[PDB]
């Protein structure tokens, strides 16, 4: 299936995922179209930021689905 | 009873605190709070978060109740958010918008008052109502009733005409920036960006499952059912495949009657609001300090909350560049 992803600048991107792909799989999907490093991305899905080591299924994203994509602006 | 009282620095967790001034300044999240209604919402059983809740409540409590001058010490809700959430553990720096995230979500998982087909037919507007009672039938808490939304997102295959449409929920809103603005970049043009025809051609051509076939598709957003509280997320990041940079644009965005006409649905009513928060960021994507300004919601007068240190400041110097996240409250 496919799903969607608002990136930084006004783009949407489309990947073609699974159900059962990890998150991490998502973020590398990302990665090589984008050139962004898993390790600096977040994905923003219906208020939850998406985790590694869960599936798109876990958080039951169907298809045409948009993730949000968002980086870090680290404080203390 | 003022709510003025500064917080803690615990070890690099500005972050942490201008977020908790945010929502200790969100009217209806600190009522909920101050009058207790979340006790009778918090599950049964031996839960390893009912203590986020009631830490959370607290500190609010505690807020709101405090002196002028008072400092009070945040450390038995970070133990509680660390367990939820991991990644809190320790002292480094983090970003404030991730843990505006996921502590809403712990939150709203604690109060949640859930504890356990092909709609083409329907017009739009009813396929979208029929999705949140769907949604809402899994999430359904306070905390939601405060800050979730609901986007359309329309898809229209170029070749056959047909839109594919789905109804998407948010609990904040992440706007990318605008290159440059005349003279200056406005939040209505970050929300034009987020909101506009988004052409899906070349590498990124979705499949019609109506032409069975990769097509170049037109996809936008609309907003079909507004928050009360509208919390919004300027993407202040650039998108370099070597190194990230944080961008300083300055985005000027309204104190009051932001008005949102232009990105409801179809024949939709809109909804206009008033800002009475800000989570400032200064510094680089990799070290900073947060800062939170906040209108209190008894007086209407700003303050600056800057760790242990709160100030009065005009409503003149709210809006900066600094500005990173944005909290609105219906008008
Ligand atoms: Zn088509």
């Amino acid at each position: 299936m496919q799903i969607f992803v608002k990136t930084l600048t006004g783009k949407t991107i489309t990947l073609e995922v699974e159900p059962s792909d990890t998150i991490e799989n998502v973020k590398a999907k990302i990665q090589d179209k984008e050139g962004i490093p898993p390790d600096q991305q977040r994905l923003i899905f219906a208020g939850k930021q998406l985790e590694d080591g869960r599936t798109l299924s876990d958080y039951n994203i169907q298809k045409e689905s948009t993730l949000h994509l968002v980086l870090r602006l680290r404080g203390g | 009873a003022q709510g003025l009282a500064g917080l803690r620095n615990l070890g690099n967790t500005s972050f942490m605190n201008s977020i908790l001034q945010c929502l200790s300044n969100t009217r209806e999240l600190r009522d909920y709070c101050l009058q207790r209604l979340y006790m009778r919402d918090l599950h049964h059983g031996s839960n390893a978060h009912t203590a986020l809740v009631e830490e959370f409540a607290k500190l609010i409590q505690t807020i709101w109740t405090s002196s002028p001058n008072d400092v009070v010490s945040p450390s038995e809700f970070k133990t509680q958010i660390q367990r939820y959430a991991p990644r809190f553990v320790g002292y480094n720096q983090q970003d404030a918008q991730e843990f505006l995230r996921f502590l809403l979500d712990g939150l709203h998982n604690e109060v949640n008052r859930v504890t356990l087909e092909n709609l083409d037919h329907l017009p739009d507007d009813e396929k979208g109502r029929q999705m949140w009672r769907k949604y809402l039938e899994r999430e359904d808490s306070r905390i939601g009733d405060l800050f979730v939304g609901q986007l359309k997102s329309s898809l229209t295959c170029t070749d056959c005409g047909y839109c594919s449409t789905v109804f998407d929920p948010f609990w904040d809103l992440s706007l990318p920036i605008a290159k440059r603005g005349y003279p200056e970049v406005t939040l209505m043009d970050c929300m034009r960006l987020f909101t506009k025809e988004d052409v899906l051609d070349g590498d990124e051509k979705p499949t019609c499952c109506r032409c069975r076939g990769r097509k170049r598709c037109i996809k936008k957003f609309s907003i079909q059912r507004f928050p009360k509280i509208l919390v919004l997320h300027l993407k202040r990041f650039s998108e370099s495949r070597i190194r990230t940079s944080k961008l300083t644009t300055f985005v000027n965005f309204p104190l009051r009657d932001l008005d949102l006409r232009e990105f409801a649905s179809e024949n939709t009513n809109h909804a206009v609001y008033n800002l009475y928060a800000v989570s400032n960021h200064s510094g680089t994507t990799m070290g900073g300090h947060y800062t939170a300004y906040c209108r209190s919601p008894g007086t209407g007068e700003w303050h600056t909350f800057n760790d242990s240190s709160v100030t009065p400041m005009s409503s003149s110097q709210v809006r900066t560049s600094d500005a990173y996240l944005l909290f609105y409250e219906l008008a």
